[PDB]
């Protein structure tokens, strides 16, 4: 989550990101790519990073209740 | 009975001019 | 942006290299493909099921979308 | 008998079409075994014109030279900081190109598409028809200005909540104009140096300097405008000096010649009241949020590749609506065809409309701090 | 609701044909409740668009018999306040205004050939208020031309008309897209301009007409024909260099026509304004463009 600050932080990675989406959607929009993204937390993203058709999906996972944990042990 | 003889000759100088076109393409490439 | 092969002596592009192969990406490229059937995945097959027709279906048919005609995923 | 005719006319035009396939393709590498005479040219810039045949260049990877033109080369046209093309051995000066173009330009002037017009839009008539008049004018006509006398304004600055299709609205004068859009994300800007973000700056200026009708469209200035507070950071300092490579740059000594600037925010708050005074920017445009129509209209464009029936009560939508902009509706109808395509309903039911309804609304849920009113 | 404006509309065209307007005056609350409630999309829109259809049988019944015109500002006044209690904010209900007041000016296309000029001017100062005020439309746009063209026709053009004109030249480029009957209309005031005999304001409704570029393609001759209109911007009161592109359309026009007498003062009138236009570099070039023609040699005044 971006910042107006000084002295610290990153103004670098969402130039990867921002290009990510820049190269594959809208520049000749061809349907040939499926975008997986497998986040440990939501809250530190940007919120132009999820909002319709950058990422259209929000499936969470939550914790094994008793069985997968027998399960998957 | 002559527009197959004027052909023909053309037909001639089609092979001629074809073994000129392998040796324009041919011996040209050669080199 | 291309490795081509120049003459020394009449600086004329030559021919193109065959070995344009991109240092790490190529490397990037997953080619063993472990085997992971579903049997593994215990208690997200509702994730499964919204996962395969977010992601898999659209591989496959996207007549399936388009002959209902708005949007892949 | 008459087959010979034919029986010559086919093998003539058969040894014909190989023979100026064969000898087209031998005289092409005719020219490429000319080309083996051809010489690679040097890459090189004029440092400065000493006399009318000495000129001080330099070699881009390397020395200094002082070297002539070929015979013809136009020698005014060569100005200080073009890019020339020499002679290997001679060295002396074969051509010139453009100058240079810094391709961080490349990736995204020309990455903008073209667009449907200002049909796509609605319920902005007034943005459109003002808007219009302080932009496409001096283009079309600046002489109209010029019966009058009085210069034509240079840009202005749209606001109001994000996403309400400031983007989408440059896309329409992006389809309007369809020339010269230079349109910059306009927070790449800042790497990690100093004076890179300038010179990019810069060279931009210069490339819109170069062409006469050019278009800059910015988006998110905040990150690159910002506010100019008592110095004691270390990073938005150099948002100041950018800010000022703004704060010249948009006036300059020489103005901009037909260099129309289209400024986009989502808070024009924190922005410099040095930037908000007229004539750098005229005037701040607000757009709301979609009425009715725009809703509706917007949403039947949205409507159309539906494989629908006589059924679609659109006020079951928009009046179930609460203010959604076209990318809303894009999720709309985007999403109420996700439920067409659960139970596999080829055609369009209304009822999933509705439904989509249920789901962007229920999503505003997370979303606060609508507004940012300027000045 | 549908089904109750189905039984209001279905249900009250049976005493337009005999009843006199009280069932318009229980029909009054019955329109103003049904778009109060006003369903939001097609519904109401279409079932006041048919109550308002049946207002204007109403209106063959009591505006086509004595025009008293005090019913009309009546309908108007409850159309008045029809148009003030919902907003119609770019809102999409407004087929109770279009196939109404298009059969308002059907009305008055009816009315023309039958009426005097004062209630069919506060008809239009009605229509004034309700299409410049209520969501401006394209074809009521082009009766705006023919109303305001009526109002023309009252006293057939003056200083009055001129300002009306001048008043709605350049107010609906910008929001309807259009390139032939409102450029059917620039072509108007030029002689709402000769009239009042002002060669400026010619110039200024010149500055009107070179706004409107790409006059090809719009019919098969509306611009071939507009050409006259064209010429007569500065036929006689012209001046002799500004003139060339002016003394060119006098030409194309009988470039369709085989005729040999306007053809041919379409070619006297391409040659002898070269006589007015003096010492040029465009003169004495161009009287060899145009010399390759087949009857320009055969006048001795050519010759001459
Ligand atoms: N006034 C309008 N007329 C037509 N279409 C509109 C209008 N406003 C928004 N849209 C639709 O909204 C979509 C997005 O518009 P746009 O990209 O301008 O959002 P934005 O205003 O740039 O938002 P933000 O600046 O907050 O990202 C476009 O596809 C466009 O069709």
């Amino acid at each position: 989550k971006r910042f107006d600050s000084e002295k610290a932080g990153d103004r670098e990675v969402q130039r990867t990101m921002l290009e990510l989406l820049n190269q594959l959607d809208g520049f000749q929009p061809n349907t040939q790519v499926k975008v997986i993204a497998a986040t440990n937390r939501v809250d530190i993203l940007d919120p132009a990073l999820l909002r319709s058709g950058r990422l259209d999906r929000k499936i969470e996972f939550p914790m094994p209740n008793e069985e997968a944990r027998a399960r998957i042990m | 009975r002559t527009r197959l003889l004027d052909s023909e000759i053309k037909i001639m100088k089609s092979e001629v001019l074809r073994v000129t076109h392998e040796l324009q393409a041919m011996k040209d490439k050669i080199k | 942006g291309d490795l081509v092969g120049v003459n020394k002596d009449s600086y004329l592009i030559l021919e193109t290299l065959p070995t344009e192969y991109d240092s790490r990406v190529k490397a990037m490229e997953v080619d063993e493909r472990p085997t992971e059937q579903y049997s593994d995945i215990g208690g997200l097959d509702k994730q499964i099921q919204e996962l395969v027709e977010a992601i898999v279906l659209p591989m496959n048919h996207k007549e399936k979308f388009e002959n209902l005609g708005i949007q892949p995923p | 008998k008459l087959l010979e005719h034919k029986e010559i006319d086919g093998r003539l035009k058969e040894l014909r079409e190989q023979l100026k396939e064969l000898t087209k393709q031998y005289e092409k590498s005719e020219n490429d075994l000319k080309a083996l005479q051809s010489v690679g040219q040097i890459v090189g810039e004029v440092l400065k014109q000493l006399t009318e045949e000495k000129f001080i260049v330099k070699a881009t990877n390397g020395p200094r030279y002082v070297v002539g033109c070929r015979r013809q080369l136009d020698k005014s046209k060569l100005k200080p900081g073009t890019r020339v093309a020499l002679d290997m051995t001679t060295l002396t000066i074969m051509r010139y190109l453009p100058r240079e173009v810094d391709p961080l330009v490349y990736n995204m002037s020309h990455e903008d598409p073209g667009n449907v017009s200002y049909s796509e839009i609605g319920g902005l008539s007034e943005q459109i028809r003002e808007l219009r008049e302080v932009i496409e004018l001096p283009l079309t006509n600046p002489e109209l200005f010029q019966r009058v006398g009085i210069i034509p304004p240079k840009g202005c600055l749209l606001y109001g909540p994000p996403g309400t299709g400031k983007t989408l609205l440059a896309r329409a004068v992006a389809s309007q104009l369809d020339c010269n859009f230079l349109k910059v994300v306009s927070s790449s800007i800042v790497d990690k140096y100093i004076g890179e973000s300038a010179r990019l700056i810069r060279e931009m200026f210069n490339y819109a300097r170069d062409h006469q009708p050019c278009i800059i469209f910015m988006d998110e200035i905040d990150a690159i405008g910002g506010r100019r507070f008592s110095e004691g950071t270390s990073a938005d300092r150099e948002i100041q000096r950018t800010l000022m490579e703004l704060l010249n740059q948009m006036d300059g000594f020489d103005t901009l010649h037909r260099v129309k600037m289209i400024m986009a925010t989502n808070r024009p708050d924190t922005l410099d009241p040095a930037l908000l005074r007229p004539g750098r920017l005229d005037r701040k445009i607000h757009i709301d949020l979609p009425n009715e129509q725009a809703r509706l209209d917007i949403l039947k464009i949205h409507a159309g590749p539906i494989t629908k029936h006589g059924e679609i009560d659109y006020e079951a939508i928009v009046k179930l609506s609460d203010g959604f902009n076209g990318a809303d509706l894009r999720n709309v109808c985007t999403e109420a065809g996700m439920f067409a395509i659960r139970a596999d309903h080829d055609f369009v039911v209304q009822e999933d409309f509705m439904k989509a309804v249920r789901k962007v609304a229920d999503s505003k849920k997370l979303e606060s701090k609508l507004d940012y009113k300027p000045v | 609701m549908a089904d109750g404006g189905s039984e209001r509309a279905d249900g009250r065209i049976v005493k337009m044909e005999v009843d006199y307007s009280a069932t318009v005056d229980q029909r009054l609350p019955e329109c103003a409740k049904l778009a109060k409630e006003g369903r939001l999309q097609e519904v109401i829109e279409t079932l006041l668009s048919l109550e308002k259809q049946t207002r204007t049988a109403s209106d063959m019944v009591s505006t086509s018999r004595i025009l008293v015109a005090v019913v009309k500002m009546c309908y108007e006044a409850k159309e008045w306040d029809l148009l003030n209690e919902n907003i119609m904010l770019l809102s999409k209900r407004r087929s109770q205004l279009k196939q109404a007041v298009a059969k308002m000016v059907q009305q008055c296309c009816t009315y023309v050939e039958e009426i005097t000029d004062l209630p069919i001017k506060l008809r239009l100062i009605d229509t004034l208020r309700m299409v410049t005020e209520g969501k401006i439309y394209v074809e009521i746009e082009r009766a705006r031309l023919t109303k305001t063209l009526a109002t023309i026709k009252e006293q057939n053009g003056d200083v009055k008309e001129a300002a009306s004109i001048l008043q709605e030249l350049q107010v609906e480029t910008y929001g309807s897209m259009e390139k032939k009957e409102r450029v059917e209309f620039i072509l108007e005031q030029m002689r709402l301009c000769l009239a009042v005999k002002d060669y400026i304001r010619t110039q200024i409704i010149s500055k009107k007409i070179n706004t409107k570029f790409f006059q090809e393609e719009n019919t098969e001759k509306l611009k071939l024909k507009y050409y006259n209109l064209m010429i007569q911007l500065d036929q006689h009161e012209g001046s002799y260099l500004s003139i060339c592109k002016h003394y060119r359309a006098i030409y194309d026009t009988p470039c369709i026509q085989a005729e040999s007498e306007k053809w041919q003062q379409a070619l006297k009138s391409v040659v002898l304004y070269v006589i007015l236009a003096p010492f040029d570099n465009e003169q004495s070039d161009l009287v060899h463009r145009i010399s390759g023609d087949k009857k320009l040699e055969e006048i001795p005044k050519y010759k001459d």
